[PDB]
């Protein structure tokens, strides 16, 4: 147990900046007490410390001159925060107190994704690092605005998340307008005329003898960027409508919100040049498209300038999300017309199957196994149509968006809502031959509801079976990796390994390129054993594999110039009781080569046991 | 973030040296008052309280500001043992 | 005591050129930050004394989609070279004026080739509208006006010539306005506001003026709550 | 198998008597038998709630008995079935066992009927577990109620059928943590069991025969029954539960009010006229608000606090001992030796603090002086106290003090010396003083909030009403619920609740949907249809048409494909209102929210405070004798366990010094912790 | 309870020293005190 | 004929009792409906000052969690009523008043039963405070204070006597504020705002007064725009 600690409930802190937290001053004045007593002596608040302490042992005796001294202690310093369960490095993150009133700790909502904490009352604990070295450590190597990327992937781990996406997606996204069809005539104002009497929409897809254009692109041609938003201001048009704008000499056909975004990024990076050549001004922003934006802005522009970008993006997502005004009324659960037509068929084929079993042609399990396959294909067919619908008829439906934008919920989730929950397993394991036919919009049967509670149970007796202890794996992995520290810089050995780029799984021995991710995995930030000369470029022996290069060698393997890569591993390291810095590679949380002294084995263990609570418990196929 | 975090990373070969440098530097910087400060009157850190700009008590924050001007020098070896435990006391009052 | 009336707010202004300004106001009573933000902003975006082109006379075009011979900018391109052009006056009388531009050959065209007709003092010195190269020639009679806001062509009537076309009216000489309200403290009062406003203008009017006169348009507007007439309310019906 | 009685509220007190555990004398946890046993069995239909159980470790082990369930003379759980013969359903209802049940083809509760008679081609029925579509002729028994499949805490959630079981489990569970509001409301949309729980729980006070009321005051009621009995019923007043939450009655009857048997005389602590009153009904807009509801976080209209809406009265009990000692008896004296007398005011009462006083942290409930030090004065203090006048009294300040982080105002003290009236003393303990401290606890940033469909979130921001989103009639909203906490959950009942609410709000009504019967999508739009009159069909009779911002929205609305292009700007809205969404105005700017937002009434409960999850903070204090690791006092809160997992956390981080100082300086380093303190001072 | 063998507790960095441009004259404090007569 | 500027419009009232008033303003140019009609709504909802019970003393009660013999209401509920009581300070300089209420035996105690004070008008004298029975007796004192915003029990001592109860004080006398913004035409220009501030209040202040005040506030606020200073 620790002597400068504390705990409380956590309430989100949007206004907060990436490297701070909302803390009860009430809390701080325990925690920082002795540090405070001095400042009280340094100031006229006390004659001596015993009197200064005395000044405080009764709440109401505490003069309010005092608090102006706590803020004064704090200035500069940082607290830590950790959260059960600490399943990796980032369960502890340093921030700067912002003394707030009340009984709870406000907490920036970007470190949310790392800490794995939400606000149905998760609590965090706070510690104070004491020694002028501890704080040194804490600020330079635990501050929540220096640990942007992830030790497991390389990928950024403070990204636009929820509301932040929902916001950003909706103002970059451009719209499609149906009442206009495909029409081909003379442009002049003959085009505008149909829109004047309204037969053509505005961002309807249209192609007159000339090019492919909106209406749209024609009616609204803007001189500069701010002339555009000045229009949407006066509500003459939105950031969703498609339009023509001029910039840096280019004549572009986007939306205003595309620019707004292409600006939001521009400004917060102080570098309009390196700004615009990172934006995908051609698609809506979402979970990945930003996740990338960040990463780029992290090699291209410093870690420090990357911190700003995250709050700027966070600030807009919010603001915009509010006024954007989504929700979820029951009517947004938009059921497709096909669900009948399919359950009609499925219902009638179930006839055929039952007649063919009533007859003698299939055995019991032959009948059983048939019916289920039907539903498998069926449960898919529904899930499919549900989405084509949301793409063709309601491409802005709340659910549909949150889904697509990586703001919330997956295919199978939206299904159970619109489509059909489908096959439920029994408690013994064997699937019920009868599925839940309803959806959540329709409301389940008193007995459809029972059916679906056995696997509803199992889906709890599998995570609670790892709640009591699944720090189990990491225990084991730490017990055998802890000693491994990066000791030597170069531990000087000719030898290596060769990562493959092709898989033999079309089988047997039917070759094929391994999914991008797979490669990125074994290649990112490794150190090159032997000069690779591929695609009119020598990647020189002893290089540090830039991600750009992990993409280049794939291009080169697609190109057909390479099949293996001579990479240096820890698998063949020769550091006496450790691992050299070149035999490791990048840091991964930073896009640099790993600095010496790094607890590499511990990171190893955690990283591998962080996600153990999300490996499907026992074999269910 | 913290001032020139990236640049201060570049000054050292490894992450941790800069942590050792900064802390150790701060130790002396807030041992001998702030009498050792290779950082001029006008480029010193400040607060805003009581309506009055007064220098930042945060030693750790000074050393970082300091090293950022390159005025310091660091290495594995620079001086002997207790042989420094007297030099800085005499040039900057050790009371 | 617990306590009393409010501290007089220090309206801080740091100026930078003739298009941009930062306006800090603090401390404000919790919520007033916004209560000032919005109404001032929209006024800054819909009211300030503007002057815009609304109909452009064209020399050698009957249909506004050609590229005029001997000139490598479009009809559509050149009109947008006009929307970026700042005009100011010195006369109270002017409610609408028309200007003239003439040139062809291997020279270099700017904004000064418009005639200083009447009090119209054309602001931006070096501007770019078009470049000619050969025997292709052009000479225009572009119409200017005085009004406020943003007006689409398809939303206004009465045209200049039969050799002219309706365009979009960029009146409001204020380009972009930002303001973030943020929690500020007064020794014992964390609840208070702090308003920071940021104004961008076409260089016609000083932002500080646009502000001054915006705040005034409000002050001035608030007086129209004066000369009251009474009426019956409504019906019970039940 | 015996434990503290849950009594956070009446419902929790009733769920606890209806508990089943496998633990105790029968094999427990160490052998687990997981996936087996913990799995909900094919025989649980109407015998156990498939959806009530503790979360985490003790899942499927502890369990709650289904509403209609019964334990027969032998001890086997029986659910009732009505026997049907020849498709003619009889009321003759049998309580079959588990085994008896497997002998028949029982049918589900929602078979379309025609009086006695089944009006259905295919009848949907269990055949010893396996569901099969069958013919009437084959049926024999039928399900009594959709209810009979679930516990009571479950049966209180409207639109259960639309609610995924996971998130509805949470609901069943959190109603246990309802804590009586002082404006306890029963919900706006009810299931039926509301009255019947309050009675069977003994939440309220009912009349045991017909008669006339004699007396009514806060204290008691005397009633004269038709037989001639004038019986007095005390109104058990401001009493302390196990969990603090105030149990006590409040009368709902006036003087000489003629009255029937079983009629309500005093409401529960959580009954609003015999109706289970666990939370409060509120105007909720569902939508994102500037991050303030970022991940299950929730925002709160200041206006909820002025209405004393989520206020709650909490009695806290303290004790203090007067023990005999080897260093000589210690006292409960008003004369504590220190430096103050101006800080003894509310005390005076010869030790104790006067019934009525405010207490903040640090203030003294009961003063106490104890002998400590082993006779002699300190080698240093012997030189010290002499200068002042060395009485140096051999007594110490062991006075019972207000634990840090709020107390409240005193309601009752109890001074028990020697236990001579018939109170069993404690060995070597002279006397004991109790104090009781009450506090009204309003809503506050941190307070947590729940709904029966499993929505749980913490009050992350209490905005002023100047900022809240408002309806056209100026009515601003009470609570703002982000919607992202919903697709992933799949608890649609919360929306079927927010809609119906929007109706009953203006319809000036409340409803009773029952568990699998209940309101359907047509009737609700139809109720919204009549509600659109109250709301809008009288907006023009006041002389007001439609706003210039409703124009602005409806455009964007019809594009979303929400409303019909072509229909009238008036009746475009009516459509839009039947969907549940209305048109909100951002309370800040006054501009509208692009697109419609579904407002409406939803019922919400303030989840209860545990002291484990009280706000804690240590700078420094006591230390275990043996191991010498930090320890808890009463005024002092110990440190946080710094478990292996957190240790790795920093190793990983190359936080060298930091780790070590968590491992020495701030725990077991006897020498250095002292060395540290001083340096910091 | 010993210092950890890593991070800022790795024999690699640890011994890093810091001094200032003026106390850099501690080399000339011992520089001019040797040869006599 | 200066073709750039406009003419002054028709402010008009439409008061009912003491707690309702609409306020129309045709014609206002496009936008200005919200532009103007809003801020007021904040100021109005937020910052118009009123009066409200701040401290209760009942004869023999020692604190809120107590019940009086022969009195249905408990002190927590008795108070909850007084929260509603609305009073008028007729003389601007009056800053507080302590209303008195004795009552014995069978009767429903209304806000009228409060002992009269000069220049102080009980606006809802029928508001039910408590119902007492045979043998019941409630003698009380009740503090009232002109104030603004929302000051809650905990945030004031108040301590008249040493058995007083300091009650949560909802000060604003402005109970709700809508503002319609419909369209009106002036022949040619056919897009013009009809601003219509609708302010229900409580009785202590006139919709009109409240409105007059809020406007004055915004103005008194627009004051701090002049007088610069660079940082
Ligand atoms: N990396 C990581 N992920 C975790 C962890 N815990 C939960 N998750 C992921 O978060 C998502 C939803 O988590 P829950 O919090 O359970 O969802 P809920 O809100 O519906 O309850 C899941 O995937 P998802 O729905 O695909 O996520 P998303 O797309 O919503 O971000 C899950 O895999 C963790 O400790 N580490
Ligand atoms: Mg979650
Ligand atoms: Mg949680
Ligand atoms: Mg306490
Ligand atoms: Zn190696």
């Amino acid at each position: 147990r620790v002597d400068y600690s504390g705990r409380s409930v956590i309430v989100v802190g949007p206004q907060l900046k990436l490297h701070q937290c909302g803390l009860p001053k009430r809390m701080a004045l325990e925690l920082f007490k002795p540090f405070l007593l001095k400042k009280m002596e340094e100031k006229g608040i006390a004659p001596n410390v015993k009197a200064a302490r005395r000044m405080l042992e009764r709440q109401r005796d505490i003069k309010d001159e005092v608090w102006d001294a706590l803020e004064e202690v704090i200035h500069g310093k940082v607290v830590l925060l950790n959260r059960a369960p600490t399943l990796h490095r980032l369960g502890i993150q340093a921030f700067q107190p912002v003394l707030v009133e009340g009984q709870s700790i406000q907490l920036h909502p970007l470190v949310c994704e790392a800490f794995n904490a939400d606000f149905d009352g998760d609590q965090m604990a706070v510690h104070v690092p004491l020694s002028s070295f501890a704080q040194a450590e804490a600020r330079i190597q635990m501050l929540s605005a220096h640990n942007l990327l992830s030790p497991a992937s390389g990928e950024p781990l403070a990204k636009p998340s929820r509301d932040i996406i929902l916001g950003l997606y909706y103002i970059t996204q451009v719209r499609k307008e149906k009442k206009g069809a495909g029409l081909e005539f003379a442009t002049p104002e003959e085009a505008l005329a149909a829109h004047e009497r309204g037969e053509v929409a505005l961002n309807a897809p249209i192609k007159v003898a000339g090019r492919e254009t909106s209406v749209g692109r024609l009616k609204y041609v803007f001189a500069n960027p701010d002339e555009a938003l000045l229009a949407v201001a006066h509500g003459i048009v939105d950031l969703q409508d498609v339009v023509t704008v001029r910039y840096m000499g280019k004549r572009l056909e986007t939306s205003p919100g595309r620019i707004l975004f292409a600006r939001i990024v521009a400004e917060a990076v102080e570098d309009e040049k390196v700004a615009w050549e990172l934006i995908q001004l051609d698609v809506p922003q979402e979970k990945n498209s930003l996740k990338d934006l960040v990463y780029q802005a992290f090699l291209r522009l410093g870690m420090e300038k990357t911190a700003r970008l995250l709050d700027a993006l966070k600030y807009y997502g919010f603001t915009f999300s509010t006024t954007s005004g989504i929700t979820i009324g029951i009517d947004d659960a938009v059921i497709p017309e096909e669900k009948k037509q399919y359950l009609e068929e499925a219902d009638r084929k179930l006839l055929q199957i039952e007649q063919a079993y009533e007859m003698g042609f299939l055995t019991d399990r032959e009948r059983y196994d048939q019916i289920l396959q039907l539903w498998t294909e069926t449960t898919e067919k529904v899930t499919q149509a549900v989405f084509k619908n949301f793409e063709e008829n309601y491409p802005f439906n709340p659910l549909y968006v949150m889904a697509q934008s990586g703001a919330r919920g997956n295919p199978q989730q939206i299904r159970q809502l619109c489509g059909l929950r489908g096959l439920m397993q029994k408690p013994s394991g064997e699937t019920f031959e009868v599925p839940v036919r309803s959806s959540f919009r329709e409301g389940l049967t008193v007995l459809e509801y029972f059916i679906s509670s056995h696997g509803a149970r199992k889906g709890g007796a599998d995570t609670a079976l790892r709640t009591a202890d699944s720090g189990y794996l990491t225990r084991k992995l730490v017990d055998v990796t802890h000693e491994i520290v990066v000791r030597e810089a170069d531990c000087g050995t000719t030898n290596y390994i060769s990562v493959p780029l092709f898989q033999p799984d079309e089988v047997t021995r039917s070759l094929r390129l391994r999914k991008r991710a797979d490669i990125e995995a074994g290649l990112y930030g490794r150190v090159l054993a032997r000069e690779v000369e591929v695609l009119g470029v020598r990647l020189e022996e002893g290089r540090y594999l830039s991600m750009d290069d992990v993409h280049l060698l794939i291009k080169a393997a697609e190109a057909g110039e390479i099949q293996e890569v001579p990479v240096r591993s820890p698998l063949t390291c020769q550091t006496r009781y450790g691992v050299c810095q070149k035999c490791y590679g990048y840091d991964l949380s930073m896009a640099r080569p790993v600095s010496i002294g790094e607890a590499v084995g511990i990171v190893a263990a955690q990283s591998i046991g962080e996600p153990g609570t999300q490996l499907t418990m026992r074999t269910f196929h | 973030a913290e001032p020139g975090i990236d640049k201060l990373f570049g000054m050292v070969d490894s992450k941790y040296r800069l942590t050792v440098v900064v802390a150790k530097r701060a130790q002396q910087l807030l041992r001998h008052g702030f009498k050792n400060t290779v950082l001029e009157p006008e480029e010193r850190p400040k607060m805003q309280t009581l309506e009055g700009l007064f220098d930042d008590p945060n030693a750790e924050t000074w050393a970082m500001k300091e090293l950022l001007t390159g005025r310091l020098v660091f290495g594995e070896n620079l001086v002997p043992e207790d042989r420094l435990q007297k030099e800085m006391e005499r040039i900057y009052p050790g009371e | 005591m617990l306590d009393s009336k409010l501290k007089a707010p220090v309206f801080t202004v740091r100026t930078q050129g003739r298009e941009y300004g930062e306006f800090v106001l603090e401390p404000l009573e919790r919520g007033f930050g916004v209560t000032l933000g919005n109404p001032l902003r929209r006024i800054l975006l819909s009211s300030i004394p503007g002057t815009a082109v609304t109909s452009v006379y064209i020399e050698d075009v009957l249909h506004e989609f050609s590229t005029i011979p001997g000139v490598k900018e479009d009809v559509v391109e050149i009109i947008l070279n006009l929307k970026e052009l700042v005009v100011r006056f010195l006369n109270p009388s002017l409610q609408t004026v028309t200007l003239l531009l003439k040139a062809e050959g291997p020279k270099e065209v700017k904004a000064r080739d418009f005639l200083p007709v009447a009090d119209v003092e054309i602001m931006n010195p070096d501007l770019h509208i078009a470049t000619l190269e050969e025997g292709g020639r052009l000479n225009m009679e572009v119409r200017v006006d005085r009004g406020v806001g943003y007006v689409p062509a398809e939303k206004h009537g009465i045209k200049d010539r039969i050799n002219a076309i309706p365009v979009d009216a960029v009146f409001s000489p204020v380009r972009r306005v930002a303001f973030q309200v943020e929690d500020t403290r007064l020794g014992q009062r964390t609840d208070l506001d702090k308003l920071t406003l940021r104004i961008w203008t076409d260089g016609s009017v000083t932002p500080l003026e646009a502000l001054n006169q915006a705040v005034e348009i409000l002050r001035e507007h608030l007086t129209y709550f004066s000369n009251p007439q009474a009426a019956a309310v409504a019906a019970p019906e039940e | 198998l015996s434990q503290f009685k849950d009594e956070t509220n009446p419902l929790s007190s009733l769920r606890h008597k209806r508990r089943i555990s496998a633990l105790g004398p029968g094999g427990l946890t160490r052998e687990r038998a997981g996936f087996d046993v913990r799995d909900v069995h094919r025989t649980h239909y109407g015998r156990i709630c498939p959806v009530e159980t503790p979360e985490g470790a003790n899942i499927g082990l502890i369990t709650s008995l289904a509403a209609y369930a019964r334990v027969d003379e032998l001890g086997f759980i029986r659910t009732p079935y009505r026997r049907v013969v020849g498709g003619v359903v009889t009321d003759e209802v049998v309580y079959m066992t588990a085994t008896e049940e497997d002998r028949y083809t029982i049918a589900q509760a929602n078979t379309p009927l025609e009086g006695n008679r089944i009006a259905a081609e295919r009848v949907v029925a269990r055949r010893k577990g396996e569901p099969v579509i069958v013919s009437p002729e084959e049926v024999e028994f039928m399900d009594v109620s959709p209810k009979q499949v679930f516990s009571v805490n479950t049966n209180l959630i409207p639109f259960l059928e639309h609610d995924d079981a996971n998130r509805a489990l949470m609901g069943s569970n959190m109603q246990t943590q309802a804590v009586p509001l002082i404006r306890a409301q029963a919900p706006v949309v009810m299931t039926g069991l509301e009255e019947r729980v309050v009675r069977d729980s003994l939440a309220a006070l009912y009349a045991e025969e017909d008669g006339e009321v004699a007396k009514v005051d806060g204290n008691r009621i005397v009633v004269r029954y038709e037989d001639g009995r004038l019986v007095e019923y005390p109104l058990r007043r401001f009493y302390r539960s196990n969990q603090g939450t105030a149990l006590d009655q409040r009368p709902r009857v006036v003087v000489g009010q003629r009255v029937r048997k079983g009629d309500l005389l005093a409401d529960g602590p959580a009954s609003e006229n015999g109706f289970l009153a666990l939370g409060q009904n509120v105007l909720v807009a569902i939508m994102p608000f500037d991050g303030y509801n970022f991940e299950d976080a929730i925002v709160i209209s200041e206006e909820l606090l002025k209405r004393d809406f989520y206020t709650s009265i909490h009695i806290e009990r303290y004790e203090i001992e007067a023990r005999d000692t080897k260093l000589g008896p210690e006292r409960i004296t008003r004369d504590i030796p220190h430096l103050s007398e101006a800080a003894l005011r509310d005390l005076d009462e010869e030790g104790v603090v006067r019934i009525g006083a405010e207490v903040k942290p640090g203030d003294i409930l009961v003063g106490r002086t104890s002998f400590k030090g082993e006779s002699e004065p300190t080698p240093e203090e012997r030189l010290l106290r002499s200068i002042f006048g060395e009485k140096a009294r051999d007594v110490k300040d062991t006075s019972l003090r207000v634990p840090p982080g709020e107390g409240g105002i005193v309601v009752r003290t109890v001074r028990l010396r020697r236990g001579d009236p018939g109170v069993e003393l404690k060995p070597g303990v002279r006397e004991v003083v109790r104090v009781y401290v009450a506090q009204k606890r309003k809503l506050q940033v941190g307070d947590k909030l729940a709904n029966r469909h499993g929505n749980k979130g913490v009050v992350a921001k209490i905005l002023p009403v100047e900022d809240m989103p408002h309806l056209p009639d100026g009515t601003p909203v009470d609570v703002i619920l982000n919607p992202l906490g919903v697709p992933s959950r799949m608890n649609l009942g919360q929306i079927l609740e927010t809609h119906l609410g929007l109706a009953g709000y203006f319809l000036g009504q409340r409803y009773i949907s029952p568990i699998f019967d209940g309101a359907k999508e047509p009737e609700i739009k139809e109720l919204l249809a009549q509600a659109f009159e109250v709301y809008f069909g009288k907006r023009k009779g006041e002389g007001f048409g439609v706003d210039k911002r409703e124009v602005e929205v409806l455009r964007r609305a019809e594009k979303l494909g929400l409303v019909t292009p072509g229909k009238t700007p008036e009746e475009q809205l009516k459509e839009l209102f039947l969907q549940g969404k209305v048109v909100l105005y951002d309370g800040r700017t006054g501009e509208p929210i692009e697109g419609p937002i579904v407002v409406g009434q939803m019922f919400i409960m303030k989840l209860y405070h545990m002291v484990e999850d009280k706000m804690h903070a240590r700078s420094t204090g006591p230390y275990s004798l043996i191991t010498q690791q930090p320890l808890g006092g009463k005024a002092q809160f110990g440190g946080q366990r710094f478990g292996e997992m957190e240790v790795w956390a920093l190793e990983a981080y190359g936080a060298a010094h930091t780790l070590q100082e968590m491992l020495t300086l701030k725990s077991d380093d006897i020498e250095g912790r002292n060395a540290a303190y001083e340096a910091i001072i | 309870g010993r210092l950890i063998p890593a991070g800022t507790g790795s024999d690699f960095v640890r011994f890093t020293q810091v001094v200032d441009q003026k106390t850099l004259k501690a080399i000339e404090e011992a520089r001019k005190e040797a040869v006599e007569a």
